[PDB]
């Protein structure tokens, strides 16, 4: 632990709840039009979307089809997996804070208990 | 002196830390307990019995004043640290500095969201008012989304209004050393960001603007500017010749 | 402890005190004896000291680690008498190093129990301030005559906030500081760009291109140190081509500060390179305009001036 | 500051000398003398002074900055005594304001070092908890009548573990909780209603009808700050009868939580209401189970029971 | 004795941080105030006297040396605590072992941008 | 008195930790070296030859006993603190009531996984 | 702390058992990367027995390095060969726990005595990837890992 430490970590680890809470508000949206538009086309990071194609992967209608389902699952996947990264980050920050005022309690006393000793063995 | 006589005196300590420092030697070499960091016991009442002095006197007492501006230095960002926590608590309010705006182009490198005026207001005229609210409220509606920027590959144009009027703000708010302004010139710089008349000028150029706009004003239209004042405010006139200058300039600005 | 502040000075003898025209004094503080010695022997050889005539710039006092905390609390004091009296009964500019001036508190503060006295923070002595002051106070230029004073000031388990370090700051005029994290990357000189000031760096003194450049290199500077915590998380795929392309220019700069010491030949295992003030801005500048976006960051690793960077990135191909 | 604490205390006075006969004491541990010229001031024009008739209803004990700390350690127990003398023999239920607990902890930290005490945790004395309990104690329902302490709190370094806050904690039974985004929402008091909280909201306490109400108020107002995310982005389209209901009735109960304070008359131009228990639980009762959905927003706005806030509907159509 | 006559010896000091403790004992015992972490105001010159001592003498002196190997045992990795750096401070440099890269597999677990020589190649053959 | 005359009492102690800091607030004035947050030595020594007395006597001895359930405050879960682990220490196990289920109106708010009860099953009723 | 600290200097074998451990369920609670050992030397247990403890160490090793990216994305942003350390891991914690007869009370389960020939078959094997089909519990709580698999088939 450190004082210096946590402090940088908390401004990180702030700024990352923030980006990724974001991040989960854009992909909600867009998850929104395609959602609605899903139906209508059905009859012409972003989690482990590309992950799980790539893994197994070892004209017109065709194309369209595949793209359109392919972009509601894609944002569907991104906005959870920020919503569950903005959730980690918002633990973890509440976690480091605590640390931070436990370290920051224990650092006054022990400098406090070091010129006491000083003071008393005069 | 000036205080009881009907005078207003301003007084600059720099630093109370230092001075706090001097008094703790003086406590150790005497042997009274030490306390937290070594200080003594009595070390707030030190500076709480020095600030106090600080007053505004009632007419009946002359009127006088004596403002006082207590510089602390903390270290490492530690407002939580033994001296700060107490000269925070005597005061009326604080002016937070800091290295990383500082660095990022921020100079003053004064934090908005932090410092604060119990007094406000009560300390500020009208016209400032006036501009220093809509700014308030902008700044801290950009200090929210501020984060969202450089990641936000689809914000929406509502979002992405707050950051266009947040950067242009924080540039009017940069200021060079040793030059400090009136009042009705700070209405008037203000007066362009807060209107949105540099909404579509880049940002780097805003502070080539604001000196060349203020030159300008300064000279060509020193009846705009002792009107500011007199009306206390931005009157309708006021506000309609602004926006006639300020257009003009800014597409010469952008010729 | 082990960043540059010796070799960074040992380069400034090197380089400011050989073309000095006028007497030097260097006071070594509680610091090692053979370095004294090979100090000693580096300006016999430059012949800035000769013993088989009076044609001697620099005079030199020693108080180091082995002696005991009286010698090494008064040292500093002996070295500082001698240059004062070049000043005044000369007024001649005076060089003065001083390595290192910590050891002037810390010997202090190791007798200060014996001395009766109440522990202060972080165990140093209560005087620990007033005693710092009447010391650099006697370590200035006067009306008189001006000495340029140089002290590498140590900074206790490399908090910049201990007491120490922390009360010399205001005794200064400009001020480098040496960061282990940085010289963990093998930059070297070791300088954070985002720590050291100096109060001449002010527009109305050395002029607009150069105040600027440097304020635009610490903003650049401090962009990227801002983002690299948070992209080390999320990734680079969200920063637009704006911002991506400054981290690039950011990282190059970074390496650009870098520089080869002939002191520190034996560290680097390069030819040491010294750059002229002029050539400096004009290479910053440059890399601050896009120029130089198609050449490696390792070009600009470890090199002079912005030529060299150029030339290292063709020898990159193989 | 800024979040109408002054003027909530003001209130209090005034509404509890109304509706109990009990009188309010004001102790300044630390006080500025500025803020408490300014207090004393702001107290005559609101009239819970008067500098001519005995219409009184306040006493002022001011412990200033200046002064050495065992003065500032003391002042909350003059101000105590002082509130002690309208218990113990006129028999009123006296309010006790406390500005603020944290300064009357230091300047009891400051006595000790002065005193050549080893500290404890944190800086702190080591009677930091009996120096709290005396006079914490003093400050109880009698026989005679009692004493309600409204104390206000600064958490050092946002510390809640810290040993002084903690150490307020084991006394007080229920927390107000002041919100400048709820101020600028308008809303007045400024309370924001899911952080205040009370030991006496049990059922046994406040009865089984009072609880029920405070519940329901408090999850209808949780469910809606979580719709906001939905609101926003998923738009507020897709939002099922159950949906609208809750987001249109909270938007009810969240705006017939402000109300004029009857001190607030000398500029709002507006005669203050002081709503009976009973009115209050009505009313949000009522509003909970939709009886008065048939009204627009504004019209629980700035009220008083909640026959104000058909009142004002009819007249703003 | 090896130093002063034409002789070279190496000596290890395994290690310094326990020396350290029985040091901070006895002058506690002695009723000496105690200073920074309990240990004595001098604790530096306890250990700055001593490796001063491991030197290399000139010819006139019989060209012996002594060279020194001071080990340090930190807590929780931090090197940038109180005696460790007094003793980094001390040295001509220092070779930092970690327990990550020891289990990562990296043996001798070295870590290399912590680490230093301040003599750097003078001390090297040509070849290396 | 129940437990060595045959017969079976219960002592509730509410709280554990406040007398440990009136004990703190004695020993401080007394000057006793402060230790991790700023505790005597003894702090242990405290609760423990207090929680010791309560037991389990066998026939001969009247078969009697004294059940104990002593309270501790934690400061936001931090059952790692000094004083918690040394009830911890202690006593036959815990029941860990969490703020975060109480505040989710769980009640009782206990920490099933978290608690523990070192002897209990042995007197745990075979219906249950 | 000052006792424990000091306490290590004065012993050959040391088992530092672990409150984050305990927690997981993981019983004994012995943390792999911090209980060493005088003996723990290819001359002394021999390479086959030196080579495994090492490669087990170094996979625990890799897996906490990973946990600080885990802990926020998740394992979504892990390559493949990371998902590979992170599975094996995860089954060389497990199979580290074993039901005590001392215990048989809180884990519910018979005791077991496995000797050191089948503690390095395991390990080896679990290294190999030769159980990189079987379900991560089913190494939680047992001895020899034949019973691993056993209790793989069990869950299906
Ligand atoms: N300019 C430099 N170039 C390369 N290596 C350097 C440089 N400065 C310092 N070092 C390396 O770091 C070590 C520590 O240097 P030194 O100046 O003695 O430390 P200190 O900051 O403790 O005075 C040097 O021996 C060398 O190995
Ligand atoms: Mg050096």
């Amino acid at each position: 632990a450190t004082l210096k430490d946590i402090t940088r970590r908390l401004k990180s680890i702030k700024n990352i709840q923030k980006i990724t809470k974001s991040m989960k508000m854009v992909a909600a949206a867009k998850y929104a039009r395609a959602e609605r538009e899903l139906k209508p086309a059905r009859v012409y990071l972003c989690g482990a979307i590309h992950s799980s194609v790539a893994k197994q992967m070892k004209l017109a209608n065709i194309i369209y089809y595949s793209l359109k389902e392919s972009t509601t699952s894609e944002q569907s996947a991104r906005m959870t997996a920020m919503d569950n990264a903005s959730k980690n980050a918002s633990e973890m920050i509440d976690k480091l804070t605590l640390t931070f005022n436990r370290t920051r309690q224990a650092v006054i006393t022990k400098e406090l208990i070091e010129i006491i000793s000083g003071a008393a063995a005069l | 002196y000036f205080r009881d006589n009907g005078k207003h005196a301003l007084i600059i300590y720099d630093d109370l830390s230092k001075q706090a420092v001097a008094y703790r030697q003086m406590s150790l070499l005497l042997r009274r307990p030490p306390g937290r960091e070594a200080y003594p016991g009595d070390v707030f009442y030190l500076h709480s019995r020095l600030l106090e002095r600080a007053a505004k006197m009632n007419d009946a007492f002359g009127g006088g004043s004596l403002t006082a501006l207590p510089v602390i230095e903390t270290q490492a960002g530690d407002v939580s640290a033994y001296i700060p926590t107490n000269v925070i608590s005597i005061t009326d309010g604080q002016i937070f500095l800091e290295t990383e705006l500082f660095y990022k182009g921020i100079r003053p490198a004064i934090n908005v969201g932090l410092s604060v005026s119990r007094v406000g207001s009560a300390a500020q005229t009208r016209a400032m008012k006036q501009v220093a609210g809509t700014m308030k409220l902008e700044l801290a509606q950009y200090r929210e989304v501020a984060a969202f920027a450089q990641f936000g590959s689809d914000l929406d144009a509502a979002t992405q209004q707050l950051l266009s009027r947040g950067v242009r703000l924080t540039e009017l708010l940069k200021q060079g050393q040793y030059s400090p302004m009136a009042i009705e010139e700070q209405v008037a710089v203000i007066y362009a960001g807060v209107r949105g008349y540099l909404d579509k000028l880049e940002p780097s150029k805003i502070t080539k603007f604001e000196n060349a706009f203020l030159s300008h004003v300064i000279s060509q239209h020193q009846a705009l500017l002792g009107k500011i004042r007199t009306d206390g405010k931005i009157s309708e006139e006021s506000d309609a010749k602004l926006k006639e200058i300020v257009t003009n300039f800014l597409a010469g600005f952008e010729a | 402890a082990g960043v540059g502040k010796t070799v960074l000075i040992m380069e400034l003898i090197n380089n400011v005190a050989k073309a000095h025209g006028g007497y030097s004094v260097f006071a070594g503080v509680g610091e090692r004896t053979r370095e004294g010695n090979d100090l000693y022997h580096e300006m016999i050889e430059s012949g800035v000291i000769n013993l088989k005539d009076a044609t001697s710039k620099v005079a030199l006092v020693y108080g180091q680690m082995n002696e005991p905390p009286g010698a090494r609390a008064r040292v500093a004091l002996t070295g500082l008498t001698v240059a004062e009296y070049f000043r005044d009964q000369e007024g001649q500019d005076v060089l003065l190093f001083i390595d290192n001036i910590f050891r002037f508190t810390q010997a202090g503060s190791e007798v200060s129990a014996l001395l009766g006295r109440i522990p202060s923070a972080v165990g140093y002595q209560p005087t620990l301030a007033t005693d710092m002051g009447t010391m650099q106070e006697r370590i200035t230029t006067t009306k008189k005559g001006s000495i340029t004073s140089v002290q590498a000031i140590y900074v206790p388990a490399d908090d910049l906030t201990d007491p120490a370090p922390a009360t010399t700051f205001a005794h200064l005029d400009a001020t480098t500081v040496l960061s282990r994290a940085i010289a963990e990357l093998g930059i070297y000189p070791a300088v954070d760009p985002l720590d050291s000031t100096s109060r001449i760096m002010d527009p109305n003194i050395v002029g607009s291109e150069h105040y600027d450049v440097a304020r635009g290199v610490q903003k650049i500077l401090q962009d990227y140190k801002s983002l690299q915590d948070i992209i080390a998380i999320l990734g680079m795929d969200e920063l637009s081509e704006e911002d991506k392309l400054t981290v690039s220019r950011a990282r190059k700069i970074q390496r650009f500060l870098s520089q080869p010491f002939q002191v520190a030949e034996v560290f680097t295992g390069h030819l040491g390179k010294l750059v002229p003030l002029k050539e400096t801005i004009k290479g910053f500048q440059q890399i601050l305009a896009g120029e130089y976006d198609h050449l490696p960051e390792q070009a600009f690793y470890m090199v002079g001036p912005i030529e060299e960077a150029v030339a290292k990135a063709d020898k990159l191909a193989e």
